[PDB]
């Protein structure tokens, strides 16, 4: 029993190994085009309200 | 009496024939069982590790 208890853990573990594997990419996919959108956000609010600051000069 | 001798040498004769035949494959089929089941723990380990 605990002979299919080791076979089944390996393959568990190889399995949600290579899971987590693929998720770390997504994640660090998910965290850089989320600071990409946070960054476009940015200076484009500086462009709107500097040309809010232009038309009120 | 020499029944006795007769036996044993039967006995001689027939272990000397089991570690001919017999025993060399017998042992074969063990050891390959012993291999097989630790390259399983083997490769078990080394899902552990990665």
């Amino acid at each position: 029993r605990e002979r299919d208890a080791m076979v089944a853990k390996t393959l568990a573990d190889n399995k949600k190994s290579d899971e987590q594997f693929a998720a770390a990419q997504a994640d660090y996919d998910e965290a850089m085009t989320e600071a990409r959108v946070q960054a476009s956000s940015l200076r484009d609010n500086a462009r709107a309200d500097g040309r809010k600051v232009i038309e009120d000069a | 009496m020499s029944t006795f001798i007769g036996q044993l040498f039967g006995f001689a004769v027939i272990v000397y024939l089991v570690w001919r035949f017999i025993v060399p494959l017998v042992g074969r089929l063990m050891s390959a069982r012993q291999d097989t089941v630790r390259q399983q723990l083997a490769d078990a380990a080394a899902a552990a590790d990665r």
